[PDB]
């Protein structure tokens, strides 16, 4: 009987602070191959006095020494979500999101206190400036890897548009954040900017980044169904779906549907003490 | 205000009794570092008195 | 029921513990049930071919059912007491079995013509659920760790330099 | 998944006759880790408090039910890294002396 | 006056004096000790306690133009909130308090 | 191995009873075997317990 | 190796002379000597202004 | 065992008509520190065909007599609500909204037939012109004293920019309702600018209206807990809480927020045969 | 967790032969504190108005039931700042006399 | 180091040293044995698995710029976790230890 694990983390400036699954947890996490930043709400239930203090108190949403001696971290806090199974002592655990707090609350009043919070993926960005120079006359990529570079991620880019050359492309940002839209904007609706965890990826729309990871999925809990612009279903927890990636699809009620796809939007509704374990998945035949 | 002990010997209990052998180890170990570690700073601040 | 063999004779039953203190409260209480309840509920997904999957279960709070009499009031005003109290946590002691972390819940007091001079009543009580249901504690305050009371707001109050001075060096 | 080092009768490191000091694979100590847990006393572990067999408020001193001892015994027996459960206790109590028997259940 | 509780270790932060600062008490043997940070940048490793001696000792910590820190008496966690207290004077308050102290 | 620079240039650096029982408890598991026991009962845990007091 | 570390730890507390020293030297000098210097800035008095 | 008292009053051509506690009326009231004005939803049952006739025909939003002599109350009607406590025959009511019906509807079929309506404060002035010409180069309290006497709204305004001339601050309004965007739209975020029941205020974010009406705080329905603004808590019906009011908060589960906050945005849920009689409170930190 | 200032038989401020006044710790400063509650009287304390013992209307007064009594001395027993609960109240009246009996229960 | 389990036939995928990197690990027979696959294209195929030696034996392998992982000692799948560990070591320190190596 294989438990189910599910772990929050927080970088509090003494060190980390974990929850872990045997408290009331609750936790959706929406992604999608868009510029608008990944949201993660979570449901915490039972934190006690000394725990609701060391919390609840630094998502202050004001700024305070005003020297700012340093960025990131000396703003708002991150945290982390890893979840996975546990058979026989054995772990297969895997993250699934990162992001600051920005947003709090508090739902159930006593006798069971429990709150809710709001987290962004890469909200760091829209405080901190532009200080380097955007390239005057490029190609695209050259352009991507100057956007990179600024917001301090790792990337990838593979797109036909490679040996494009643009003038003044982005000699009208205010902020680190805009930086995304400017990708996404010349050349719609082919060519998909987003910023997954760490990673900033552009990209074909049709394109798998990975074409040897291809994950085989045969067991379905949500029956697999024509979608209008693809197919979409939903599995339990599977640690192999990511954004971008492929799916080989095995069905046995719609035989018909059976086929590669890429995919394009995720859901995760993870719980360590309700019924939703899930992720549901959209995906758009692969080119 | 409430007590400090820092002793080594609390790690000796009520069962090693009978036994020579890890008393004398955990034992000789306290002395090591009673020697090495607090008559050398007894020794420092009498020659720190001017 | 079996295990202990004690050859004792005058025994006890039933009997609540105040976990702070080791005392017994209402040790007075005539005894006419004692129920166990225990619960849990296991999350069901519905497959894809017809068959059905168990991913994990919960547990919540057991909850404990006794009746009793109570044969003067002394035994009343200790069992409101009992319920009305709120910062401590009793242990349980049944025939044979032992809880911990118990508290109560709910009493109901009954008049009718069938009893006069004593009162029946029930009584229910909850576990407080905890992990770690083990803790780990230092004989030394020394070794304590570290708790935040992050970003209090700081306040003032009314003093002068001066007054802190001729306080804390001068004495006055 | 366990493992120890050899003590004799007493709680005494015992060496082999080549002189090294064996380190037990499972089962064997499983035994005497149980063995060692049963003989605690309380209050005795620095860095954990409440831990052990409470002999002289629980056993030795004068009781009315001796069924706390019977949960701290098997609390004890318990807590190993690889003990299971426990299939029986017996608490003899026959005349002066206080008996106290087990069967441990081991996963390996 | 700073908040303070019953516990033989905390660190508590605030802002305070046009600054953010976070400090840490914490029991040693016989007496206290504090850790002292500014900014997030750490100022001095366990300073004693004393009653009546300012916590900041030197000048590159204590002001150009910031505030110290002072106990009244010689602290300990049992008494905290009840007669033991944490103070803190701005730069002129201060600068005053080390005059007067000589 | 696990020795701590705990004196800096602003001073001494005194950890928490945890911390230092974890370090001693990751040296004696590197020294004899990842399973090993480390409890009170053990001579071993007796010896972990001396090095950390 | 453990007890090779406490006795380098031992010797380095240990040797605290103004020139072997560092960063707690701030006591040696204040046992006889004035303080650090403090960082300051330079201020402007009297500079004009001229508007509507 | 004290009753409540909820009154709503409607200024009908010929006098007024007062709705009582006794029937079956819901009012949800909404307030903030914002230009866009403030709401209330009204549920009222049990109206017979008299009552019926008379009110609900007077709602029409057309418009009637062209010619139009005078103006305010020929176009809609006023609603004005106050509620409180009574007790041994002693009253302690309070008004709390003043407003025009604006949108109509039905909500319960027969056997008891209910309807909803809502109200707006200061709709008069959306069909309300501009006949006085602002001032060209001012400081902004005249331009605010100007505002003002246009609306019709007794005002004050204290803030730290009350001697900065503006160029051309008005030359583009067309009715009377863009006044108050307008006096928000320069110094935004610092400067709020609002009308609650018929006084225009114009301040700072975090200064107190009246530093010496502090209503201290003490029993709270709702927890109080940290909101990443300041402060956020609930209680019962207290007529002392107003909008940029001050609020000393002395809890017992959460003694760490304990302080002194400024009053920003408040909503109201009274009914008079439901369980809902309530004020929800969100504060920022005093200055 | 509480102190009040010694007194005698007569509710005076009882001195030593070196006359100090002196701050008794707890137990007996709640024996002290609780005899003082129970003859307090009703009607007598101003600022708090309905708190004491109603002697002339529930005791002296020709009474039905005399549970009344009972509930007023438990309650001036309580609002003690250490009292817990009350343990057995009798009243006797045998005799003359109004005989009454009371146990409480602190925190120490 | 890479975080491994105890499986007679696995496989890991990550990012390191700015590029995406997996490694096939399953037995043969008696030896351990790996495929290497860095951003997605092969680099080798069945590596015998020993102590101390590279897995990545020639030049334009591992390295224009790019690392190399390295056993301590021969690998056994029951272990795995357990005594025995996988290290990957950057473009310098590689450099250094394979100099060293002589």
């Amino acid at each position: 009987m294989k438990k189910r694990i599910l772990r929050v983390t927080f970088n509090m400036p003494y060190g980390p602070e974990v929850i872990r699954e045997d408290l009331d947890v609750r936790v959706r996490i929406m992604k999608a191959a868009l510029r608008i930043q990944n949201r993660a709400t979570m449901e915490i239930f039972g934190l006690t006095t000394q725990l609701r203090e060391s919390l609840l108190s630094q998502f202050t949403a004001w700024k305070h020494r005003q020297r700012q001696v340093g960025r990131e971290d000396e703003l708002m806090i991150k945290v982390s979500v890893e979840a996975g199974y546990s058979d026989q002592g054995r772990e297969q655990v895997s993250r699934v999101f990162v992001g600051e707090v920005a947003i709090v609350d508090i739902i159930s009043p006593p006798p069971d206190i429990g709150i809710r919070i709001q987290c962004y993926t890469r909200q760091i960005d829209r405080t901190k400036t532009i200080r380097n120079m955007p390239p005057a006359n490029t190609t695209f990529v050259k352009f991507v890897e100057w956007g990179a570079n600024e917001m301090g991620l790792n990337f990838i880019c593979d797109t036909s548009y490679n040996d494009q050359v643009l003038k003044n492309p982005g000699r009208s940002i205010t902020v680190a954040s805009a930086i995304l839209a400017s990708i996404q904007d010349m050349y719609m609706p082919d060519v998909a900017a987003f910023v997954d965890d760490d990673i900033l990826i552009v990209k074909d729309r049709d394109k798998v980044i990975r074409p040897d990871e291809v994950t085989n999925v045969n067991s379905f809990v949500g029956i697999p169904s024509w979608s209008e612009w693809g197919v979409e279903f939903q599995c339990l927890f599977e640690p192999s779906i990511r954004v971008a990636g492929g799916v080989a699809v095995e069905s046995l009620m719609n035989p018909s549907v059976n086929g590669n796809y890429v995919i394009t939007a995720l859901e995760y509704d993870l719980a360590s003490r309700d019924r939703p374990f899930y992720i549901k998945v959209m995906g758009s035949p692969a080119a | 205000l409430p007590a400090y002990n820092s002793d080594i010997q609390q790690a000796l209990k009520w069962l090693h009794n009978q036994a020579p052998g890890i008393t004398g180890l955990i034992q000789r170990k306290a002395q090591w570092y009673d020697r090495f570690s607090r008559q050398f700073w007894a020794n420092w601040e009498r020659d720190v008195f001017h | 029921m079996l295990g202990i063999f004690t050859s004792l004779l005058s025994s006890r039953s039933f009997s609540i513990v105040d976990q702070n203190t080791n005392q017994l409260v209402a040790a007075d209480l005539r005894i006419s049930r004692v129920n166990t309840r225990f619960s849990s509920v296991g999350q069901r997904h519905m497959l894809e071919d017809g068959t059905t999957k168990m991913d994990s279960r919960t547990i919540h709070p057991m909850e404990i059912i006794v009746e009793v009499f109570c044969p003067s009031i002394d035994v009343v005003d200790q069992i409101n007491q009992l319920l009305l109290d709120r910062d401590t946590l009793y242990k349980v002691i049944t025939r044979g079995m032992v809880f911990e972390r118990m508290m109560c819940t709910s009493e109901a007091l009954n008049q009718t013509p069938d009893m006069i001079s004593a009162t029946p009543a029930r009584l229910t009580f909850s576990q407080v659920l905890v992990q770690n249901p083990k803790p780990i504690m230092f004989r030394n305050a020394g070794d304590s760790s570290m708790i935040d009371r992050g970003l209090a707001l700081a306040e003032d109050v009314v003093g002068s330099a001066g007054d802190l001075f001729d306080y804390a060096v001068n004495g006055v | 998944s366990t493992s120890t080092i050899r003590t004799g009768t007493n709680n005494d490191i015992l060496l082999d006759d080549n002189g090294n000091m064996v380190i037990l694979r499972d089962v064997e100590a499983c035994a005497q880790d149980v063995r060692a847990a049963m003989l605690m006393r309380t209050g005795e572990n620095i860095f954990d408090v409440n831990s052990g067999v409470g002999y002289f408020e629980y056993i030795f001193s004068p009781q009315k039910s001796y069924d706390d001892a019977r949960k701290s015994i098997a609390d004890a027996i318990l807590s190993s890294p690889d003990v299971t459960g426990i299939e029986q206790l017996d608490i003899d109590i026959t005349g002066e002396v206080f008996g106290v028997d087990a069967k441990v259940i081991t996963i390996h | 006056k700073i908040p303070l509780t019953a516990v033989p270790n905390q660190a508590i932060s605030f802002n305070a004096g046009s600054s953010y600062w976070k400090i840490r008490l914490y029991q040693n043997m016989d007496m206290m000790n504090a850790d002292i940070s500014r900014d997030g940048v750490i100022v001095c490793h366990g300073v004693r306690c004393f009653g009546g001696i300012p916590l900041l000792q030197y000048s590159h910590q204590y002001r150009p133009d910031y505030g110290n820190f002072v106990f009244d008496r010689d602290a300990d966690w049992t008494l905290f909130g009840d007669g033991i207290n944490l103070f803190y004077l701005d730069g002129a308050e201060f600068a005053e308090y080390q005059a007067l102290a000589t | 191995m696990a020795n701590y620079n705990y004196i800096v240039d602003t001073g001494v650096i005194v950890a928490d009873t945890a911390d230092v029982l974890s370090d001693v408890e990751a040296e004696f598991r590197a020294a004899l075997g990842a399973n090993i026991n480390l409890a009170a009962s053990t001579p071993q845990g007796s010896l972990v317990a001396a090095e950390a007091i | 190796a453990r007890s090779s570390v406490m006795r380098n730890e031992a010797r380095i507390a240990n040797t605290i002379n103004p020139n072997v020293s560092f960063g707690t030297f701030l006591d040696a000098i204040c046992a006889l000597m004035g303080i650090e210097r403090g960082s300051d800035l330079s201020t402007f008095g009297y500079g004009v202004q001229v508007t509507g």
